[PDB]
């Protein structure tokens, strides 16, 4: 029921960028839906980050910057720290479920 | 600031009912704006959204599980109610009660989940 | 002495040394480093 | 810092100076000893109205919060208009 997909692993040295990326199918979920993002730390609840693919609540800081273009989204990370390890999510709405749908869950390591 | 506090069994022999509730303070149920929901995920797994569910009683709902869970709401005790039946092996995860799916202004595909439960481990056994 | 950064090139041709060689020789890089001073003159030293 | 700048039977090691004809500039050092001068007399010398420049700094292990020997190092960085000598441990990645 993974109509998103993500990169299982992502790894990067820390203070440096790195780019998640989650897109779907064509039938399901289309130009006009939009994609959040998700933090979990392990054994936590999951954090929102951006919603809206270009905005973010009060205390996001403003290092984690999203876009979505067509289908396909990404997240920029600048300057890695070593607390931003974590399971990070993408999720958004699928027309032909019309339920919301969540990524496989990508692996972020700090190097 | 709005806290969830759901509880149930953390062990259901299978084969019946599975049932836990979510708790909402500093705020109340009967908000009519935003919605609320039940979002389960495996160990080892993603995010897998279960249904959510209006004051009133009408519910969202994942095809996938229809024949197996039902969601009840009450607004007198502010309580958010999940009930699972014929839970397997497969259903070995942590819930979480979420509010999300603003109803007055964003529609139905910009819905972002917005707060979350602390969670419960919840496993079968024989 | 371009923007300060002292900039030093050599090479040490073998040809003999009768007289001032004809054939081409490069020059390598050997040091560039951020001296900060403006220079204009110049002189050399000797030896005992 | 009390493992290094305390003993037993007390250390007085460290001076530190409590008059001077003057305040001090940024970034000076004022190496003396001068006797501070009480009226109008000359006197070099210790006792009353001749006061030695500098004190003690008498460390024991056992003082309050206030009185321990905290060690301080302080960083001064000229960030102006000059060729760059000293800068941060740039990060490295793999190669791939
Ligand atoms: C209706 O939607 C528009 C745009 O989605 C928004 O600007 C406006 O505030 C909404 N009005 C109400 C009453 O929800």
């Amino acid at each position: 029921q993974s109509v998103l997909t993500q990169p299982p692993s992502v790894s990067g040295a820390p203070g440096q960028r790195v780019t998640i990326s989650c897109t779907g199918s064509s039938p399901n979920i289309g130009a006009r839906n939009d994609v959040h993002w998700y933090q979990q730390l392990p054994g936590a609840a999951p954090k929102l980050l951006i919603y809206g693919n270009s905005n973010r609540p009060s205390g996001v800081p403003d290092r984690f910057s999203g876009s979505k273009s067509g289908t396909s989204a990404s997240l920029a990370i600048t300057g890695l720290q070593a607390e931003d390890e974590a399971e990070y999510y993408c999720q958004s709405y699928d027309s032909s479920l019309s339920g919301w749908v969540f990524g496989g869950g990508t692996k972020l390591t700090v190097l | 600031q709005l806290q969830l506090q759901e509880s149930g069994p953390g062990l259901v022999k299978p084969s019946e009912t599975l049932s836990l509730t979510c708790t909402v303070s500093n705020g109340s149920i009967s908000s009519s704006t935003f919605y609320w929901g039940w979002v389960r995920q495996p160990p080892g797994r993603g995010l897998e959204w279960i249904g959510s569910i209006y004051y009133s009683g009408s519910t969202y709902q994942n095809p996938s599980l229809k024949s197996r869970a039902i969601i009840s709401v009450d607004t007198s005790k502010n309580q958010l109610s999940l009930k699972l039946t014929s839970v397997t092996a497969a259903d070995t995860a942590v819930y979480y009660c979420a509010r999300h799916w603003d109803v007055v202004v964003l529609a139905a595909a910009r819905s972002w989940f917005d707060t979350w439960g602390q969670g419960t481990l919840v496993t079968v056994s024989s | 002495n371009i923007d300060g950064y002292f900039k030093i090139y050599s090479k040490h041709t073998p040809i003999i040394g009768r007289d001032f060689p004809q054939g081409f020789s490069a020059l390598e890089p050997l040091v560039d480093l951020p001296i900060g001073i403006n220079i204009t003159r110049f002189q050399t030293l000797l030896a005992l | 810092s009390n493992k290094l700048d305390s003993k037993h039977s007390g250390n007085y090691d460290y001076w530190y100076r409590l008059f001077r004809k003057s305040k001090l500039k940024p970034f000076e050092r004022d190496i003396s000893t001068e006797i501070y001068q009480a009226g109008n007399k000359p006197c070099k010398g210790k006792g009353p109205n001749c006061y030695f420049p500098l004190q003690s700094y008498g460390f024991r292990p056992t003082y309050g919060v206030g009185h321990q020997p905290y060690r301080v190092v302080v960083l001064s960085f000229e960030l102006l208009h000059a060729p760059a000598t000293v800068c941060g441990p740039k990060k490295s990645t793999n190669l791939v």
